[PDB]
């Protein structure tokens, strides 16, 4: 029985070696998608959403680079596209993806002796790849995914400052 | 062991029957009674939302079946004689037709099931598995119906219509 | 034992790049698996050398030019094609490249010649075998730098319209301001 | 999705397709249990079922919109 | 802890468990521990709230200003009740934030009151041991450490007095609020409430 | 390198390592070497910068011309902070060029502060051993060899003094910058700042 859903049996592929494992796979994607591919995708989305959340919050608070538009994060995409300097953020993304994801993706698909998904060996400071720091990475990334989804769909809906709620801190704190 | 299946198996988060297993039969009787009245009330709400009887509710009064709303206001706009007739009908049906307790409180029939109040003339499933499944769906529908009926009652108390704002 | 690239340590080594200078394992797209290393390295050295000469010549012509050639770097190609001094380069470099294709054909067939070795070493730099490997690595490093250098030279020159530095007008002032 | 009628129609079409579909002679309408379908076919049972449910839902929604019923 | 494994029986009810509904008798010991913890929390909040209205009705305020744009006297010009609204939004946000931190810490202490722990004994040093967090070791309860001079037999008596005063306080705070709302509900209350 | 082995503990925090957060205990060994080298670099940069800012605020400036048409008084007339914008771009270009050279040369030395080198020990004579490069053997640290007349225990005492002065220096330089940006945030900064 899975630890997360106590009325279903966990898949055999999940086991307990992977970081962030909680037996949560009710519809068993792990049989139709390789777990390493799924983990690489999970970590990629998690990292992109962490960066997106912190960048959105910074730009909304007002942290702006010189010569850039002085706009909120909701209109920042359109403003940057109009002003021009937004393809040079795609260019490093282009080289990183084409020269690290495609080879790593084909290694995960084909090679048996390949690094696990989301492992680029990126440890400049040597902080450590412990299983505590992988669990923390995964938990923060999942929280950032949900938080970014909420932030975008609330900012577009309400068109308000940082809280992205209609009333403000009053909705997070009804006592106010 | 009837009642207990589903997403959550036994579910006694305060341990009532665990502390007092002798009272499980009484609690089952009360649950079945509440579920039955709840299913009746929910069906009444759904069917009164769409269909209203044609005719005078009382010749002495000026009130038709169509003027009543579907809620506390609808129940309020009934003559006291009609309300008394409803009350005594429920009283007879619950005291002489379907008495859950043979005698006093906490004295449900040991030979019969806790909610076995129907007489000889009733639908009976002579199969243990089918009987168990049908009783399980009975009690589960009772639970869902009474939660939903509390929802309807609170919505109609607050706004006036059982359906809440969309 | 599994070999990982020294440049992409999350990928397995190609295993086709063994026994070559500048072998940090940079080949994510696996061109060595398909094409032969001799052909690929001959192309690399040709690009390196032509790019070194090009990046030096672009900057040099931005400053000095012969009396007959009064053209800027950008219009020099068109002006000299019209004059006929690019045909005189394509004829005397095409002769060199005819000999070069004979050479690369021979080394791909297994004559013994290396990928980019022509034997051209008049002044004797690196005639000692100990210094030849280091000088080959330095050649590759400088050439691979010069490729990007020439690319930046041409692109920034056309983009800015400025002669030597290839910098916008605002970049010559207040570029270290808080 | 915008309209509650549209959501109701799409949900009903998806449930009807999932109930009445049959893969290799196995289906809920043909008295195959949910657990056996889940083990035999996996999430391919939901993916194909909901894909055709969306196709038939689109067909009926567009037809009702054309007819003015919606 | 259990039906009789918890103090709080007094001579007012003849040293008997005053449970007309029989809730304590019916629910399990885990629910009894939950109920005791909630009882003590309500009693403590009420002992704070009752003396915090009494001061509001008396009209005593700290000299000075609560913020640059509003004064301690300005915030309580509307009698006790209409004071929380008058307080600065950032101020009440900070108060609720620290209360949230205390509540979450007390819940995250491992020997939970339900699952094998003392009911009513929230940990006296919250925020200690949280990774990636530092706070001064200011003991939440008795920072001056008045407990070192008391024996266990005295602590039992003081816990009994705590429960009795707490119960009286939750009666009293509701009485004061009901007197403020309904004028003639509770006698012996002046117009300040 | 490893936290217990570093001369970082002082008498300010009870002769104990001061890591309120769980950083040093969460990071591996070489991350601490990186952090210590970074601490020393920040401390020394701010230790020079605070003195430079004080001199600029005081207005003590060299007698002469920084360029053929610009005076040190002219670039300092706009206060200590705007002097960086006032100085010629072609001069701060040379300053950043030599800083680039020093940083790259310090990073290129083999043992490496993360790979078995002393963190915070910038190698003396950074421009030696470099092919295709000559520079006179003027030591980056102590060019007059003041350290020669010091003992190892005295040098350890002075390393501790260096750290405790540098930390205060970065506090001071951020104080100056925040005092300029947000007015009145840091008192003791008159209009000259
Ligand atoms: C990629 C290599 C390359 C190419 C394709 C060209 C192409 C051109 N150069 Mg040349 N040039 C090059 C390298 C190159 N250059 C280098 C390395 C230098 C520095 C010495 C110069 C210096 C130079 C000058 C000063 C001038 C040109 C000019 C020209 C144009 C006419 C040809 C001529 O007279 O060249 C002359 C080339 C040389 C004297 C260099 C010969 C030595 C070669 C590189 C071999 C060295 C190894 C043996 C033509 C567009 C003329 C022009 O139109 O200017 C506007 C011109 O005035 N170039
Ligand atoms: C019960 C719901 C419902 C309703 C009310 C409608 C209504 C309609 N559908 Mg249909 N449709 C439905 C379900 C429904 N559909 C479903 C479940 C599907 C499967 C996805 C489709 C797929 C479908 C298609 C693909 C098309 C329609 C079309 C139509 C329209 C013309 C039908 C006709 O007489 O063809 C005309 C009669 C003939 C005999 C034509 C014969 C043609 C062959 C090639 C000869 C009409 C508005 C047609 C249209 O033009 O819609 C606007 C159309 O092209 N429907
Ligand atoms: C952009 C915002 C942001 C950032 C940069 C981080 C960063 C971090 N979070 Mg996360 N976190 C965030 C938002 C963010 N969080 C939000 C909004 C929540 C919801 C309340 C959480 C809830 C959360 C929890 C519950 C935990 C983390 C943890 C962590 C740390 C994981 C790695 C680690 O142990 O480092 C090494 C540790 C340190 C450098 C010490 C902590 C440094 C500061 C105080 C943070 C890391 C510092 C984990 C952790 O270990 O935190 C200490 C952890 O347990 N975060
Ligand atoms: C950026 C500068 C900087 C850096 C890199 C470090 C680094 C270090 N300090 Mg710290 N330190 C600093 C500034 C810095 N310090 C300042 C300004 C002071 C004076 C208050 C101190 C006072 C101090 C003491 C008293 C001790 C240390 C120690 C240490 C070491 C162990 C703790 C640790 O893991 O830190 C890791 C550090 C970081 C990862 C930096 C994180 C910075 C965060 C993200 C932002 C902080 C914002 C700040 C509050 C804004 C104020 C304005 C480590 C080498 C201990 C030591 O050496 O023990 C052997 C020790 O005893 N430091
Ligand atoms: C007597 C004889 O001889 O034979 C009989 C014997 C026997 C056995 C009795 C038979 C039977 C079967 C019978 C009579 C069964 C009757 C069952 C019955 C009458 C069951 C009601 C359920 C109601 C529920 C669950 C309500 C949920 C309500 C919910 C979920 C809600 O909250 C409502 C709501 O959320 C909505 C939906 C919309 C939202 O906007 C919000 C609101 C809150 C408004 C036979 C075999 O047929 C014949
Ligand atoms: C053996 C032993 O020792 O113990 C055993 C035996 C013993 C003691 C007999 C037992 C018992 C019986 C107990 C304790 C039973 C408890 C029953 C309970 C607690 C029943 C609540 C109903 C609430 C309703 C219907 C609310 C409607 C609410 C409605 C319709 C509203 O809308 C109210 C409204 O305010 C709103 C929400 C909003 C306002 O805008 C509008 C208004 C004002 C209208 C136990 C548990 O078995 C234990
Ligand atoms: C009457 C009379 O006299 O008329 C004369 C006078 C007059 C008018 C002056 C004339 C003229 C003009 C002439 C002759 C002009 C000549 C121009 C020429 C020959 C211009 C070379 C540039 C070279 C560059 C930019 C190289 C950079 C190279 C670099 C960046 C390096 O140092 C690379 C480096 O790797 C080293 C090498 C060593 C390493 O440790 C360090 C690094 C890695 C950095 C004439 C035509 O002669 C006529
Ligand atoms: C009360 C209040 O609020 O105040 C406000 C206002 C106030 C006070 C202004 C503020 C501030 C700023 C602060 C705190 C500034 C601090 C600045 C600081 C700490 C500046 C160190 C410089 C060290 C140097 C240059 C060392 C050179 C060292 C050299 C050249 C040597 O090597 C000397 C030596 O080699 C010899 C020659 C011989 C050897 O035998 C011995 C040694 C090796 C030793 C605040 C923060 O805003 C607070
Ligand atoms: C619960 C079920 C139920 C049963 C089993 C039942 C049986 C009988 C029998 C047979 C034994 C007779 C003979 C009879 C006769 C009358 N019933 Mg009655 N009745 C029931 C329910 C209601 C309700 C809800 C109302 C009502 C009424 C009347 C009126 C008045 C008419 C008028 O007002 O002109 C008359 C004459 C209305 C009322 O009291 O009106 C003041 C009214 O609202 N009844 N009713
Ligand atoms: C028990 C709860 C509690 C705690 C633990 C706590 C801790 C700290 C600490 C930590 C060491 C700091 C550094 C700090 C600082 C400030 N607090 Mg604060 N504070 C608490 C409660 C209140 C209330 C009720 C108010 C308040 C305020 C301010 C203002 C005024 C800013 C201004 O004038 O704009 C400043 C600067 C007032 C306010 O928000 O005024 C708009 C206000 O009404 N605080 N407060
Ligand atoms: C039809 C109609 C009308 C009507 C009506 C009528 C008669 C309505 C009757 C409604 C009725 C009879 C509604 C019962 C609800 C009971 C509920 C929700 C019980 C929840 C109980 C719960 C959730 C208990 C849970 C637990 O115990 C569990 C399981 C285990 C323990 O460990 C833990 C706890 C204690 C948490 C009007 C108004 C007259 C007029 C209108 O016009 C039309
Ligand atoms: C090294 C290498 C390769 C290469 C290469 C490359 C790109 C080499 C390039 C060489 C280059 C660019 C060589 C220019 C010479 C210019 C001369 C001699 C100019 C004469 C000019 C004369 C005689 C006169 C000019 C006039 O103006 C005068 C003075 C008077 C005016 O009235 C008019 C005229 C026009 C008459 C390979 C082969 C591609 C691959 C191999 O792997 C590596």
């Amino acid at each position: 029985k899975s630890k997360s859903i106590p009325f279903l049996e966990a898949p055999p592929a999940l086991d307990g070696t992977m970081a962030g494992d909680k037996g949560f796979d009710p519809m068993r994607l792990s049989e139709v998608v390789p777990i390493q591919w799924a983990r690489e995708a999970e970590l990629k989305h998690a990292r992109i959403c962490m960066l997106a959340v912190v960048g959105w919050v910074a730009v909304d608070l007002g942290f702006t680079v010189p010569y850039a538009p002085q706009v909120s994060s909701l209109a920042a995409h359109d403003a940057a596209v109009e002003k021009g300097a937004f393809l040079f953020l795609l260019f490093p993304i282009a080289v990183v993806e084409v020269l690290a994801g495609i080879p790593k993706c084909f290694q995960i698909m084909n090679d048996p002796n390949a690094a696990p998904g989301g492992d680029y060996k990126f440890d400049p400071l040597g902080i450590g790849a412990s299983a505590d720091m992988q669990e923390k990475e995964i938990s923060n990334g999942r929280l950032a995914m949900m938080a970014f989804s909420g932030i975008v769909t609330q900012a577009a809906l309400t068109q308000a400052p940082f809280p992205y709620t209609y009333n403000g801190m009053s909705d997070l704190v009804p006592v106010l | 062991e009837l009642g207990a299946t589903g997403p959550l198996g036994y579910w006694d988060p305060l341990g009532f029957s665990t502390k007092q297993p002798e009272r499980f039969a009484r609690y089952r009787a009360v649950e079945l009674k509440h579920g039955r009245i709840a299913m009746a009330a929910c069906t009444g709400y759904f069917v009164q939302s769409v269909l209203r009887w044609p005719g005078y509710l009382s010749t002495s009064a000026g009130v038709k079946f169509s003027d009543l709303p579907n809620g506390i206001a609808g129940f309020a706009k009934i003559p006291p004689l009609g309300l008394a007739q409803i009350f005594l009908f429920i009283g007879l049906m619950e005291a002489f037709t379907w008495p859950f307790y043979q005698g006093g409180l906490g004295k449900v029939p040991e030979g019969k099931l806790p909610g076995d109040v129907a007489g000889d003339l009733w639908v009976r499933y002579s199969d243990p598995e089918v009987k168990k499944h049908k009783l399980n769906v009975e009690i589960n529908n009772g639970r869902a119906a009474m939660m939903g009926s509390l929802g309807m009652l609170m919505h109609d108390h607050i706004l006036g219509t059982w359906i809440p704002p969309g | 034992p599994v070999e990982y690239s020294e440049s992409l340590p999350f990928l397995v080594k190609r295993k086709a790049l063994k026994g070559y200078v500048g072998d940090v394992g940079f080949d994510p797209l696996g061109f060595s698996e398909i094409l032969p290393m001799d052909w690929l390295r001959e192309a690399e050295l040709k690009h390196c050398r032509v790019a070194m000469l090009a990046t030096f010549g672009f900057g040099f012509t931005d400053f000095w030019h012969f009396p007959g050639f009064d053209y800027t770097t950008l219009e020099a190609h068109d002006a000299c094609v019209a004059s006929g001094a690019m045909s005189q380069l394509l004829l005397w470099i095409g002769l060199l490249e005819v000999f070069g294709t004979i050479g690369i054909d021979q080394t791909l067939r297994g004559s013994g010649r290396a990928a980019g070795d022509f034997g051209f070493d008049p002044l004797g730099f690196g005639s000692d075998p100990a210094k030849m490997a280091d000088l080959q690595m330095k050649e590759l490093a400088n050439g691979r730098l010069a490729m990007f250098a020439f690319s930046g030279f041409v692109t920034q020159s056309v983009l800015t319209g400025n002669q030597f530095p290839y910098l916008f007008d605002y970049q010559t002032t207040d570029v270290f301001a808080l | 999705a915008y309209s509650i009628p549209k959501a109701f129609i799409m949900m009903f079409c998806n449930v009807l397709v999932i109930s009445t579909m049959t893969i290799q002679g196995k289906g809920l309408a043909k008295g195959t249990p949910h657990d056996e379908m889940v083990e035999s076919f996996g999430i391919t049972w939901l993916l194909a079922g909901t894909a055709l449910g969306h196709i038939v839902g689109a067909g009926t929604i567009l037809g009702c919109s054309t007819a003015g019923i919606l | 802890a259990f039906v009789d494994s918890i103090e709080g029986v007094g001579e007012e009810t003849g040293n008997k468990i005053w449970d007309p509904l029989g809730i304590s008798d019916a629910v399990s010991d885990e629910a009894v521990m939950w109920f005791r913890h909630s009882e003590l929390k309500h009693g403590r909040v009420a002992m704070l709230a009752t003396v915090g209205y009494m001061i509001g009705a008396a009209g005593i305020t700290f000299p000075g200003e609560i913020a640059k744009g509003v004064t301690f006297a300005s915030v309580g010009a509307s009698g006790p009740y209409a004071a929380w609204d008058a307080t600065p939004t950032a101020g009440k946000l900070q108060i609720l934030t620290i209360i949230l931190a205390l509540e979450w810490a007390a819940e995250t202490k491992k020997p939970h009151y339900m699952r094998g722990g003392v009911p009513g004994k929230i940990d006296q040093l919250p925020f200690e041991g949280i990774p990636g967090l530092w706070a001064p070791k200011i003991k939440f309860w008795d920072p001056l450490n008045f407990m070192g001079a008391l024996t266990e037999e005295q602590k039992a008596r003081k816990r009994k007095s705590e429960l009795k005063n707490g119960r009286l306080a939750m009666i009293g705070i509701i009485s004061f609020l009901t007197g403020h709302n309904i004028p003639g509900s509770v006698p012996a209350l002046d117009s300040h409430f």
